[PDB]
RNA sequence: CCUUCUCAAACAUUCUGUUUGGUAGUGAGUGAUACUCUUUGGAGUUAACUUGAAAUUGCCUUAAA
């Protein structure tokens, strides 16, 4: 299993946009369209870095 | 030029002799021959000075009961095209909030949320090719105050929307302007600000580049520095 | 009949007899070239935004039909009834002031002008009121041949070009119902659809 | 469940008294 | 000569009132079948942040599951339902919730308005435009309400 | 017969709701069967099933 | 002429439509075998006038163009 | 019983005499027609009076025009008692010297 | 029962800055003393706050049938 495409570039955006910082991303209104618990969305970046870097 | 002693006399009197804005909040009046007889316009003079009032306004309104925000009235076309940020972030402002003429029409039409949304800003400033049509969208109480009068910006540059134009003309209202209205009278007033801004040594330059204005370009009659209701300090007299 | 009607009549009369008052002081301060308690001294007509050249063009003329809910008014009445388009010169400075009036009421080549002349063809002619048709080339030299009309085809030419039966001719010369017919008119409706100092709208 | 009782009672209002009911 | 909780219905709102409220209900008229499925094919494109969307909430089901939760702030009930039952019951629930209702004369006009053959009732949660709304509510409490 | 009916229930306005299990998230999230609906969309558009409205446009003629 | 003329239309509709829908096949046979549009041999037709080149007036080059 | 003044209120913007006198015809002539309007402005304060020739006329037009609703403005219409006639409603170098004093006055004033 | 006056000129050469003119308003209500004038005949101005667009009487017909 992995990540769509759409669903890496998203990933990116946060990630270039907050970084690590989770609690920042997770109140991010214009890139965090699904409202993406902090868990969930942790998760997805360690996926993402672990698939990419 | 006019005496600084006297300014500098007023201001220790606004002191002594000091609802917050009648406590500190400075004024000055000007008599005149009650200009525009034959007319009614609300056009407004922005009169020319060298010291930011409003960044104290933008500092000082943290923990005012009324916060201060910055209104910016454009067209339809100028909506439709980071704009505020990216070129006035770095100077510490910004508009907060942009308004179309189409929008005060439709989600602003009502009296009871239009009184309510326009008294939430202080720093309304409005295009010149919008600037007539304005009145009939807000009615008149928002013209009952020089702060919540919209201010015409020159956003066009060869008749064609400019993102440095409308950085530097809003740049100089914020930090190089004064409006002040011309009413239908013979009285005359700028409000100035609460005495937290441009501490004392440079309100006797701001008070002196103001009456050199106002001397020069209009006959006056007789001007004074004022507080709310205050007894009025004779600043200056002439015939 | 409901009061609604009548009020958004007499409201849609204010506010446009309000446009034209404003029309009419513009026009009155320009004729004194004042221009320092006017927003714009100079002129322009919109087609995009021409300037109005002071050159006497002649340009046709439409019928627009409203705004409807705008009750004429006695100048516009008047103005109408001279022109006799009422129902549903040349632009010199001194038309102008009062086409801008009817502006909001109203709105080519030879291949156009040449077939609606010789379409609509409009004669007044003896009943007195008798206007049918361009019936012979005779009648307009009997009735017009004095001025050197000898047939239509010259009152024609003669508009199109800078002659005199220009001038002299005025003294001589989805529409249906039913559920099929709504469609159209609708769409129509978005083509169909102002300010004082604003260029003339074509 | 408070729904459902709410519920029960709405329709007793609505219903009024059934005729034998009524004697009472 | 019926028991009360019938003839209710055969009161109904007067035509102005009616008119007003059909053209304030137009405005939120739901995206019917083919304009959702361009607008969806025309987004698929694209891709090959948004806005809440706001429509009438007409299903009967749906709009009892709104109502009761307060969250609805005016019905229409459409009088000619051939199971009346369904209907006798939903003024008098919207009595109880102090949400205000209309009855409005056609349940076939009811649907009209949403893209559907037939309607039995019709309700507003969201709104654009809230002060048409609550004069529009304040008119029909006035006409109907108080009178009947 | 027909004698008038007392609200004794609905004369007193419910003060609070009586439904209950909190709001789920979709309804301040947009909505999953559209993105699913959109992806379908591009999945019969990558298999070149689905002509885009553009391109049906320019086939009009 | 080109004057304006002083019945069931829907006969007279018909028949235009389906003359011109006959036209419109003539008219591609015969074929197969832009300012002016503002403006606007074998015999002795053909033998005749040819090179004559005329002039007409008001009432080959046009008057009418000039205006 | 009430007589035939009538007493209109919330008024639309653009409402005034007119339509007052052309509407309320349709349902009979009344004797006359009033609207409230401020003094130094020449518009209205969106209410009026006007009275009909006979008290039934009065009342019927009062039940037919109750709460009616116009273009977001519900117009109330009140029958009011005998009396309560509709008047009063109507379509609507010494100076220099004189400067020195006040000047020399705010002078001595100010240290009060 | 529709819906709102969306830049004119000059200089400027900075990816365009300055001047003139262009801002003709729903009403009602509260408000602690300042600039004036006709000086009795009441009129023009001057901080601040509330609001359902709130309210009792200031002496041109095809938007057609």
């Amino acid at each position: 299993r992995s990540q769509s495409e759409r669903e890496e570039e998203w990933l990116e955006k946060l990630y270039k946009k907050h970084g690590d910082d989770y609690k920042k991303m997770f109140f991010d209104k214009k890139l965090n369209i699904y409202q993406q618990s902090e868990g969930d969305l942790k998760r997805r970046l360690l996926r993402w870095k672990k698939r990419n870097g | 030029a006019i005496p600084r002693e006297r300014v500098i006399k007023a201001v220790n009197e606004l002191i002594k002799f000091t609802e917050e804005l009648k406590k500190d909040l400075q004024l000055i009046v000007v008599n005149n021959k009650s200009f525009t007889g034959t007319s009614k316009s609300f056009k407004l003079k922005l009169l020319n000075v060298k010291h930011s009032f409003y960044k104290p306004w933008k500092e000082a309104s943290a923990t005012a009961v009324k916060d201060f925000k910055v209104l910016l009235i454009l067209k339809d076309s100028d909506i439709k095209k980071d704009d505020l940020f990216d070129q006035l972030d770095s100077e510490g402002i910004k508009v907060d909030e942009i308004i179309c003429g189409k929008d005060l029409k439709t989600v602003y039409k009502a009296y009871e949320a239009r009184n309510a949304f326009i008294s939430q800003f202080s720093l309304i400033l409005a295009d010149d090719s919008i600037v007539t049509s304005l009145p009939k969208l807000m009615g008149g109480k928002a013209y009952n105050k020089v702060e919540t009068t919209p201010i015409s910006i020159r956003t066009h540059a060869n008749k064609e929307f400019s993102l440095t134009t409308l950085t530097n003309n809003i740049k100089k209202v914020y930090m190089n302007q004064l409006p002040v209205k011309l009413p239908r009278g013979t009285t005359l007033n700028v409000h100035l600000g609460n005495l937290e801004w441009l501490r004392p040594e440079e309100f006797v330059d701001n008070v002196e580049l103001i009456s050199e204005q106002l001397i020069k370009a209009y006959q006056i009659r007789s001007i004074f520095i004022k507080t709310n209701r205050s007894p009025v300090l004779p600043l200056y007299y002439n015939q | 009949v409901r009061a609604e009607s009548i009020v958004a009549k007499t409201l849609a009369t204010s506010r446009e007899k309000e446009r034209i008052k404003r029309v009419s002081i513009l026009e009155d301060k320009k004729a004194k070239n004042e221009t320092q308690h006017i927003a714009s001294g100079k002129d322009f007509i919109l087609k995009e935004k021409t300037t109005y050249d002071g050159k006497p063009a002649l340009l046709f003329i439409v019928r627009v039909r409203g705004p409807l809910a705008v009750n004429i008014p006695n100048k516009a009445f008047k103005i109408l009834s001279l022109l006799r388009l009422v129902e549903t010169v040349k632009l010199t400075k001194n038309v102008y002031p009062l086409l801008k009036v009817i502006a909001p009421y109203v709105v080519p080549s030879l291949s156009s002008i040449r077939s609606l002349i010789q379409k609509r063809g409009r004669i007044i002619y003896k009943a007195e009121p008798h206007e049918i048709v361009l019936n012979d080339n005779n009648i307009v030299e009997e009735q017009l041949g004095d001025h050197g009309i000898i047939c239509v085809e010259d009152i024609i030419h003669e508009i199109a070009t800078m002659g005199e039966s220009f001038s002299v001719c005025n003294f001589f010369l989805v529409s249906g119902f039913g559920s099929l017919n709504r469609l159209r008119k609708i769409k129509q409706r978005e083509a169909e659809s102002n300010a004082a100092t604003a260029p003339v709208i074509e | 469940s408070n729904r459902t009782k709410f519920v029960r009672s709405l329709v007793r209002e609505i219903a009024g008294l059934s005729p034998y009911e009524r004697r009472l | 000569k019926v028991p009360p909780t019938i003839a209710q219905f055969q009161y109904t709102l007067d035509r102005n009132t009616a008119a007003e409220t059909f053209k304030l209900f137009n405005k939120y008229r739901p995206e019917t079948a083919a304009e959702k499925k361009e607008r969806l094919t025309k987004e698929a494109a694209a891709v090959a942040a948004s806005p809440k969307p706001y429509a009438v909430k007409y299903g009967l089901n749906h709009v009892v599951a709104l109502i009761e939760n307060k969250k609805a702030k005016l019905v229409l009930i459409a009088n000619d339902v051939d199971p009346i039952e369904l209907v006798v019951f939903l003024p008098a629930l919207c009595k109880k919730m102090g949400v205000p209702y209309a009855i409005v004369k056609g349940k076939a006009r009811l649907g009209t308005l949403v893209n559907q053959k037939t309607s039995a009732v019709a309700a507003l949660t969201e709104v654009r435009d809230e002060a048409a709304l609550a004069k529009l509510v304040s008119t029909i409490d006035a006409n109907f309400a108080d009178k009947y | 017969p027909y004698e008038p009916l007392i609200d004794w229930f609905t004369r007193h306005e419910e003060v609070m709701p009586l439904t209950a299990v909190p709001e789920p998230k979709r309804r301040f999230v947009p909505s999953k069967n559209e993105a699913k609906r959109v992806m379908k969309i591009v999945r019969a558009i990558r298999e070149g099933r689905i002509i885009p409205p553009k391109k049906l446009k320019e086939m009009k003629e | 002429f080109k004057f304006p003329e002083n019945v069931d239309f829907r006969i007279m509709l018909t028949f235009l439509e389906f003359y011109s829908t006959l036209l419109h096949f003539v008219l591609y046979k015969l074929y197969t075998d832009l300012k002016k549009d503002k403006i606007i041999y074998d015999s002795p037709v053909a033998s005749l006038f040819s090179a004559f080149v005329f002039y007409v007036s008001r009432e080959v080059i046009s008057e009418a163009a000039m205006d | 019983e009430y007589s035939g003044i009538i007493y209109v209120s919330r008024l639309p913007h653009g409402f005034h005499e007119k339509e007052l006198s052309k509407y309320f015809a349709q349902f009979g002539d009344l004797k006359e027609v009033r609207l409230a309007r401020n003094k130094k402005t020449g518009n209205s304060r969106h209410y009026g009076f006007l009275e009909f020739v006979n008290k039934e006329d009065a009342m019927i037009a009062q039940e037919s025009m109750n709460n009616y609703l116009l273009m977001g403005h519900l117009l109330q219409v009140r029958v009011l008692p005998k009396g309560a006639k509709i008047e009063k409603l109507y379509k609507y170098k010494q100076l220099k010297d004189n400067m020195k004093q006040k000047h020399e006055e705010r002078i001595k004033k100010l240290a009060k």
